[PDB]
């Protein structure tokens, strides 16, 4: 499927997903961007079955919204990820499952504290320093495990993604066409432009 | 067992001679006049039936031989002989024409069939 | 979906000047066993309608009840019940197209071939054919099954156009018919000498024949036969 | 197909129609489906057409060779076992089934042969896609001592059956009669009951029609003198 | 294990002229290599001046058939005995095929009959309910066998006039109802000596402003 | 996947008076991809002339492996090979491989240099031989020029109206068939002259 | 089939063929493969003929719905998505649909959305769908500019379907040109390619492999 | 196929029914399925017509070739060759074969030979599809050394009940009797036996 | 499994082994085959385990219910019964059912029902794995208007031969006669039956 | 192995065939030249079945250089390719048939003319003016049956192969790390070191 990198640094979360969309034989879009702001401080990107990986962030979307207008308040990361967990879950065990997996990147104002969580369509949830879904973890956790320390600042998370970008566009037999990279902190969610 | 004359018994003497092909030949000469005569409408083969006892049913030993619809073969020489060449004759004639082509040979190239049986019975083992 | 368990063979019948003849072996067969040997495969309707089955016989006998149950429902609040407002053989067969068609269509087939044969009440007529798909087909002549290789061929013979219809007496029809019988005999291994005929005639009308048999036949040429 | 044998008092008579099929379509409006493995030796084949072909000029070309041999004319016995052995060593690979009639110094002789080598002995038999519909005609009409003109009469009634009512038989029908003491006579399109009526129109064209990019005179002969 | 689709058989053939409409189709019903019925009819008059045929599967034929003449006597009822034009008998025809696009009506479905100008129309349908107006269409076992000659002998498809070398087009002159006829008659006989499904006999149903009339030939019957 | 569909093209040969016609497309294709408009189906080995549709390998294959018999017929029978005796030779040929067969639709037309008489013959896989008076179909649209063949002949065609006749059941069939046209080569032969004409069709 | 769709100054330019083949026969080459949803709005047609023809159709009925009670034209991002929604619902049932929404509103510009029966839906500049569509793209992706002129753009759609017709068996018949702008939708004719590859080959002199 | 031999006083009967049957067609209905090897030695065959007919064959050269050699071959020689053909190919063949013969010394003898190719002498042997309806019947009506009238009644009465079964089976019912005397062939048409 | 049921002078007598199989291993060798719905009215059952005992314990509730109602049902009554159930989930049972009663108007009775779900009513009927092997027996013995005596040696004879032959058959031979005297249960051990 | 083209211009054949060699998830190489010299002036390029590739091309090579010693002579193109279609319409009855697509680019010396011969595994021989192997035709033949001349020279050549390969890296999916050119004209065979 398509490469959807996350990784947790001392005051911010950076997600890097892939900009190419392959329908088959031909390279349709070059410019996809594979994710959506659930609340101000808090970012979902995703990867997944054709449809279903739109049809699914946008519903989630609509429910954190609904609840950030109905309680006049913006849900934690860790409540934010809980809700998208069951919803994954319950889907496994349903007619037609959501085959989707999505990276959770949000910046908690409470604790102020970065949080990265990482969730497969089975609704397998994990909280990391990094993470990555399909292939994309084989080729860049080797280099994330030798360089991640805890207290990286953005410039230097943005210097080990483009170390981890590099080995990909090396290694991965699949052009995905770069990826659009996104840093979530306390002043909220801004897209890297030059990347 | 097993055929171990895997040599050639016919072979050139000193004088550029096959000896056993002018051999054959002398065989040939001493067997009874068998002849061929072409007509403008048709050809005609004879031979006279030297029956070997007056008892025997000369009919029942046939010396002109159909080989196609077309083609017939007299001989002079070695009656055994001819009597095979006969069943290899009519034989070749199918295998190596009528089943490729659907036809019967024309009769250059049936004659040059037996011709190739008879070279190489010269030249084999 | 199921799969013909207890199963009837071939079902013929063909039109004569003035009315319809159908015929059916007494025969229900248990794959190659020929197990029941006392089964009637022709229902009449009233005088004027009689339905042939072949292929499964427990679907066969539940359409026989739905006929039985058509006779009595249309018998309700119907003066005219033994007149102008009796079945046709045209309604018969109609109802039991629907209902055909309406079972293969829920992938729940009854698995038979009918040929209703009758005669309307202006005189006309009627034969026509369905199956487990709900397929209809009419013509002079009709046969299920084994019956439409052998028997149409032959009754073909006898009435091959429309044309010929007015052409055919019901001696020659049925003569047709039961010749037709002996050869289905001779040739389908799943077929019994003794069949039910019965006559449809607009003027004499229905005619129903029981335990009739196979006669006349052809044996005496296999002692000559020796080896292969 | 449709193919027929029917046994008479002095003889045999061997009867197909002339309809070649690729599936649904005609391919030949008039085939020839009664071959000779030898002069008084015809057979007729359904299935594959190629092997029924090619198993009758085989089992024709060996019959030729042993009759030449044994200087006796061929028997349909020989033709049988011959067709049968070749057969069964293929499995039914070669999907010829044949109908094979003829007459010998032995007398008269009907055998059929199916394509795993297994054959059948009778006094009338059918073969192909039609032999119920003519199987039908058979058992309605055959009887003992048959004479010459009623066995063709009911060998085409068979055919003629098969032709209406199999879709994979239709067209012309040919018989060939092998009589005791008589030379075998093959009667082409005995019976064209399926010629096509006149067109409504005619599709002749004016001439230059058709748009043309190049001519050019192909060279047919050898290369000259001079 | 059951199956609920067969087939049939049968070849049909639909031409708008230029102010008439024909469809015609064989008259045999078959299964395998075995003829069901040498004559029973498959284009049917449908009211309102629009002629039928569902070709295919018998049973799904007559099934969508009957519910079409349905819905032209319940579009009376509801619309104050409006006659139903042909492109609103086509669109309704959609609806009737893509009810059922999850177990489809195993036909090809062609209608005929004059647009709303009085200039004739047919109109091709899918199993499933795709459709578009036509000039010319075949349907069934040998269409494959006509529409080539139709496109030859109705739209001059690859004629050109002559002593121009493929540098003018043979124009596109209209066809009367005779010469339409004599096309349907010669492609119903070609396809018969060819396809062993098609024979017996031929039914046209012409379709003019003065109504419906119909014209039967003989086919050849091996 | 099914061999005989794969590359596609049709053949198709007539009988006229004293005349016969062979004609194919010159499409060579890998399923939907068009590859080449150049790829002629017809070859010659005197007057005999062969024409071959399906699997484009065994195509090149049989036309060298005809060649190489027809030439050696010549040198062994210092003549060259009639229509009817080439007929057998085909049939011969491919019964030879019954179970691992040639791929091909094969179509012989010419006409016997000794009796003047117009012969046209055609073959399943397998060498099956189908001797039509009329005309002889081949290839993927066969089903279509069996349609054309059927109405547009008629029998003693003159050379010039035997080659409308040919081309318009060509160029129609093609044009109902996805996998045959991109051009188009008719054949008139004649006792002792043979016109090559190319046609000008729609390329897509 | 071969069916593309492109953004440029001018507006929307939709070019598609015009065969429909079931295996190697070719049933129709008149087919009509782009769909009038209403004045404004285009789709086109590949995949399934049936599904697309239906549902673009049913889509016409939404968006009437839409304007009659909102009183104001629907965006191409809200009729794209009607339809994105409704194909996601029958999922797994075997619908095929490959399709382009295209329509110029105001507050839009000229939109283009590529919706897709198992429920892809992407906005875009250009889109290709369907066997002859890498043939297509090939000369769109080479020549596309955004300051194209409605002419050039018109030529363009027309000839980058000509590139699929003559090279994919499964595209051809004939092609049909449309230019979307802000008051609606204006139909440029029906080109047979068998006409017009000779044309286009002498003026333009290209497929110089093909002998003419 | 219905066919079984029987031991009695006088020698062995053979016994048959005349169907040959592809699905439900019946493609001969007067076949003749007690084929000789020897003068005294038949064979009933059942399962594949190809299989069967293609080793008859071969068994009746290999009697023929033994008895120019050797002289007369016994009942259970006849049986040992078709067992090695059946055995030896039993991957490649559907052949079920009885085998019944009259030697002087050894008198009537049945031997039956099953699908797997083993060998059963038996004092008498039923084989193909009807005689599955008859295995009740035939224990319960067989004796040893009954006469040649009753050995014919006790084979027509069981054939008869195995055809009115059977599909498979039918037409006439063949009879060949293997005695001193010689050999016999008997035919019953089915208005005699259909009404016992 | 073999059972049956025979129309006599009396009345009816069912009779049955009492073998139930798993494969090649016999489960119970001394089952009760022979199950009563109404006083006077019993089955036979034959398939799945499972299934005829679902549907026997139904019929009888349904049979209990009528009478309470609408007095005593006919044999007829009995065996539509069992139809309407086998016929109408046909596609989910295994089940092969003889049902034999005693009226007094109607007097013996024995209907079948097969795997299909059709009913006919017979004189006598056979059944099971068994029954295979004595059609041709059955058919050649059976008369009409038999002895109490007769027809308990007629099934008594017939089931032995089924048993002997069917390997899915054994035990005891259990047979019930239904009377106007009322109901007696027969059974018949090895030693006794194995000797016929 | 992917993408193998071909462009016969006025006085050369230019063969460009992909770097990449992909073991399922990894690219094992970057810099693999698909290609054997056959002869002086005759080059083939080939893709297919890994193993059977080389070891066909290999074989081949060998045989046309044995063939070059025993006469003394350079075989003409049409003879090569000739050859190499009689191995391949062979192999496709074998038992295990050699899985192998080639384009044979040579200049004939006699005819002072280059040839472009088309060979798939089926041995299916076409001369063509340009071709291609796999789906690299399905993107590339557009452009070429556009800009194609054939009074093209090698530069011009270059220009038009660029153009293919740039199509080829923007829509299709995977990522086959460039191309080899080498041209086959009068003086021989050569590589353009920088494309
Ligand atoms: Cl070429
Ligand atoms: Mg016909
Ligand atoms: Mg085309
Ligand atoms: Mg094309
Ligand atoms: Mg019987």
């Amino acid at each position: 499927m398509d490469i959807i990198l996350g990784i947790r640094v001392q005051d911010s979360v950076i997600l890097a997903s892939s900009k190419a969309v392959t329908r088959g034989i031909s390279v349709l879009k070059d410019s996809d961007d594979k994710t959506r702001q659930l609340s101000p401080h808090t970012l979902m990107s995703f990867a997944g079955e054709a449809g279903d990986t739109v049809q699914f962030a946008e519903y989630i979307q609509a429910n954190i919204q609904l609840y950030s207008i109905r309680e006049d308040y913006e849900l934690s990361p860790q409540a934010v990820s809980s809700f998208v967990r069951q919803e994954l879950a319950k889907s496994i065990r349903s007619r037609r499952p959501y085959q989707v997996n999505v990276l959770i990147g949000g910046y908690d104002k409470k604790k102020n504290k970065p949080e990265l969580y990482q969730i497969d369509y089975l609704g397998t949830k994990v909280e990391l320093p990094y993470g990555a879904h399909g292939y994309s973890g084989f080729y860049t956790f080797s280099l994330l495990d030798h360089h991640y320390r805890p207290d990286m600042t953005t410039e230097e998370g943005l210097d080990l993604l483009k170390l981890c970008v590099q080995e990909l566009e090396k290694r991965m037999p699949m052009d995905f066409k770069g990826v659009i990279v996104k840093i979530v902190d306390k002043d909220g969610i801004r897209q890297v432009d030059d990347f | 067992m097993t055929d171990r004359y895997s040599f050639s018994l016919t072979t050139f003497s000193p004088s550029g001679k096959l000896g056993q092909i002018d051999y054959a030949l002398t065989a040939v000469k001493q067997g009874v006049t068998s002849l061929g005569i072409k007509a403008t409408n048709g050809v005609v083969i004879a031979t006279e039936k030297k029956s070997s006892s007056p008892l025997a049913m000369s009919e029942t030993l046939s010396k002109v031989s159909l080989l196609t619809p077309d083609i017939g073969a007299v001989y002079s020489g070695m009656g055994p002989d001819y009597r095979v060449l006969v069943d290899k004759s009519r034989k070749v004639a199918h295998t190596s024409y009528k089943r490729i082509y659907g036809e019967y040979p024309p009769t250059k190239l049936l004659v040059s069939e037996v011709a190739k049986i008879m070279q190489e019975a010269t030249q084999s083992g | 979906t199921q799969q013909p368990i207890v199963t009837g063979t071939s079902v013929i019948s063909m039109k004569y000047d003035n009315g319809v003849i159908i015929a059916a072996d007494n025969l229900g067969s248990y794959g190659s066993l020929l197990r029941f040997n006392g089964v009637e495969r022709l229902i009449p309707v009233g005088d004027n309608t009689v339905v042939g089955i072949s292929g499964d016989i427990s679907d066969m006998q539940h359409i026989e009840r739905l006929l039985k149950d058509l006779v009595t429902e249309n018998a309700y609040d119907n003066p005219l019940a033994d007149a102008e407002e009796a079945l046709e053989p045209s309604y018969i067969f109609e109802y039991l197209a629907t209902v055909m068609y309406q079972r293969r269509s829920k992938m729940n087939p009854l698995w038979n071939a009918i040929i209703v044969a009758g005669v309307q009440s202006n005189g006309d007529q009627f034969l026509r054919y369905v199956n487990l798909l709900g397929v209809t087909y009419s013509s002079p002549t009709l046969a299920t099954g084994f019956g439409a290789h052998m028997a149409n061929p032959l009754l073909r013979k006898v009435v091959d156009r429309e044309s010929d219809i007015p052409k055919t007496t019901v001696q020659v029809a049925e003569e047709a018919i039961v010749n037709a019988m002996r050869v289905l005999y001779y040739r389908d291994a799943r077929s019994s000498r003794n069949f039910s005929l019965a006559i449809i005639d607009k003027n004499t009308g229905l005619t129903f024949k029981k335990n009739l048999q196979v006669e006349n036949m052809k044996w005496d040429f296999a002692k000559d036969i020796k080896g292969y | 197909t449709t193919i027929v044998g029917v046994k008479f008092n002095n003889g045999v008579v061997i009867a197909a129609d002339t309809r070649s099929t690729q599936g649904p379509i005609v391919a030949d409006k008039n085939c020839a489906k009664l071959h000779r493995i030898s002069p008084k030796i015809w057979c007729a084949g359904a299935g594959t057409a190629a092997d029924t072909e090619a198993v009758t000029q085989l089992i024709g070309s060996n019959i030729e060779l042993h009759s030449l041999y044994t200087s006796r004319e061929p028997r349909v016995v020989s033709a049988l076992q011959m067709l049968k052995q070749h057969l069964f060593k293929y499995q039914g690979h070669i999907g010829a089934y044949l109908i094979v009639a003829g007459v010998d110094p032995t007398g008269s002789h009907l055998f059929s042969i199916h394509a795993h080598g297994s054959t059948d002995v009778g006094y009338y038999l059918s073969l192909g896609s039609g032999s119920l519909a003519a199987m039908a005609v058979l058992e309605s009409h055959w009887k003992q001592d048959l004479t010459k003109e009623e066995a063709i009469k009911l060998a085409s009634d068979a055919i003629q059956a098969g032709i209406w009512n199999d879709l994979g038989s239709g067209s012309n029908v040919d018989v060939c009669v092998m009589e005791i003491g008589k030379d075998a006579e093959y009667l082409r399109n005995y019976l064209t009951p399926n010629v096509r009526e006149e067109k409504q129109k005619s599709y002749k064209f004016p001439r230059g029609t058709t748009a043309v990019l190049k001519e050019s005179i192909v060279n047919i002969c050898d290369i000259q003198e001079e | 294990q059951f199956n609920p689709y067969g087939d049939n058989g049968g070849t049909i053939l639909g031409i708008a002229g230029e102010d008439f409409a024909v469809l015609a189709g064989d008259t045999r019903n078959i299964t395998d290599y075995s003829i069901n019925s040498r004559y029973e009819p498959k284009v049917f008059d449908c009211g309102d001046n629009i002629v039928m045929s569902a070709n295919g599967f018998a049973a799904d034929g007559d099934a969508l058939v009957k519910r079409f003449k349905n819905s032209v006597k319940w579009y009376h009822f509801d619309h104050n005995d409006k006659k139903l034009s042909i492109n609103s008998a086509a669109r309704n025809i959609q609806h009737l095929l893509y009810g059922k696009r999850f177990f489809p009506y195993y036909v090809h479905t062609i209608i005929a009959g004059l647009d709303e100008d009085g200039k004739g129309a047919v109109y091709s349908f899918d199993p499933v309910g795709s459709y578009e107006r036509e000039q010319c269409r075949a349907g069934g076992a040998a269409a494959s066998l006509i529409m080539p000659f139709l496109d030859n002998q109705v739209n001059f498809k690859n004629q050109y006039e002559p002593g121009t070398n493929g540098k003018v087009k043979k124009p596109l002159k209209y066809l009367s109802v005779e010469e339409v006829i004599k096309l349907v008659r010669d492609s119903f006989t070609s396809a018969t000596e060819r396809h062993i499904q098609v024979g017996d006999g031929l039914e046209i149903l012409i379709v003019t402003k003065d109504g419906v009339r119909k014209e039967f030939y003989e086919l050849k019957r091996d | 996947s099914d061999p005989s569909s794969i590359n596609g093209g049709i053949v198709v040969a007539m009988t006229g008076k004293d005349c016969v016609a062979i004609a194919c497309d010159l499409r060579l294709g890998s399923q939907s991809l068009g590859v080449s408009n150049k790829f002629e189906k017809i070859f010659h080995y005197g007057h005999v002339f062969l024409g071959i549709t399906g699997l484009a390998t065994d195509v090149t294959t049989l036309n060298e492996m005809f060649r190489y018999k027809t030439n050696l017929y010549k040198l062994k029978e210092e003549r060259a090979i009639e229509p009817e005796t080439f007929t057998q030779l085909v049939s011969s040929s491919l019964y030879e491989r019954r179970f691992g067969p040639y791929f091909v639709g094969p179509v012989v037309a010419g006409i016997n240099s000794k009796s003047g008489k117009p012969f046209i013959a055609g073959f399943d896989l397998i060498g099956c031989i189908d001797e039509a008076k009329d005309f002889i179909v081949s290839g993927t649209a066969s089903d279509q020029l069996f349609g054309m063949c059927e109405s547009l002949y008629e029998p003693n065609l003159e050379p010039e109206d035997l080659f409308e006749t040919i081309s318009q059941a060509l160029l129609n069939a093609a044009d109902r068939d996805a996998l045959s046209g991109w051009g188009a080569v008719v054949y008139i032969i004649k006792k002792d002259e043979v016109v090559k004409r190319y046609l000008k069709m729609r390329q897509d | 089939t071969t069916t593309l769709a492109f953004r440029f100054q001018g507006g929307i330019i939709v070019a598609v063929d015009s065969r429909a083949t079931a295996g190697n026969w070719v049933a129709s080459q008149t087919v009509k493969k782009v769909i009038e949803i209403n004045p404004f709005l285009l789709g086109t047609m590949a995949g399934g003929a049936a599904d697309c023809q239906f549902w673009e159709t049913w889509l016409g009925s939404q968006c009437r719905l839409h304007e009659l009670r909102e009183k104001e034209r629907i965006s191409v991002a809200a009729a794209s998505k009607i339809l994105s929604n409704l194909v996601y619902q029958y999922k797994g049932a075997g619908l095929s649909m490959g399709t382009m929404i295209c329509g110029y509103t105001r507050k839009e510009g000229p939109t283009i959305y590529y919706v897709d029966s198992d429920g892809t839906r992407l906005k875009g500049d250009i889109f290709c769908v369907g066997s002859g569509q890498t043939f297509a793209y090939g000369v769109l992706d080479s020549n596309y500019k955004w300051d194209l002129s409605v002419e050039d753009a018109l030529y363009l759609g027309k000839r980058s379907i000509l590139a699929a017709a003559h090279r994919d068996a499964y595209s051809g018949g004939s092609v049909n040109l449309y230019h979307v702008t802000e008051d609606g939708w204006i139909y440029h004719g029906n080109h047979d390619v068998g006409e017009l590859f000779w044309k286009v080959k002498e003026e333009e002199g290209s497929f110089n492999n093909v002998i003419g | 196929t219905t066919i079984m031999a029987v031991e009695f006083d006088g020698g062995v009967v053979m016994g048959s029914d005349s169907r040959v049957s592809a699905g439900e067609a019946v493609v001969n209905r007067v076949f003749d399925k007690l084929s000789p090897l020897h003068e005294r030695i038949y064979c009933a065959l059942s399962g594949s017509a190809a299989d069967t007919q293609a080793i008859a064959d071969i068994v009746q050269y290999h009697l023929e070739l033994y008895t120019s050699q050797y002289g007369t071959p016994s009942t259970e020689t006849a049986a040992s060759v078709f067992k090695e053909l059946c055995y030896e190919n039993k991957d490649n063949l559907t052949a079920g074969i009885i085998v019944a013969g009259y030697d002087d010394k050894n008198k009537g003898e049945v031997y039956t030979i099953p699908l797997g190719g083993s060998v059963h002498k038996l004092p008498y042997a039923i084989a193909g599809s009807g005689s599955t309806f008859i295995y009740g019947y035939c224990d319960k009506n067989f004796r040893e050394n009954m006469s040649k009238e009753e050995t014919v009644d006790f084979i027509k009465h069981s054939l008869s009940q195995a055809i009115k079964w059977d599909g498979s089976s039918g037409g006439v019912i063949r009879m060949v009797v293997l005695t001193a005397a010689g050999v016999e062939r008997l035919i019953f048409y089915p208005d005699e036996y259909e009404q016992l």
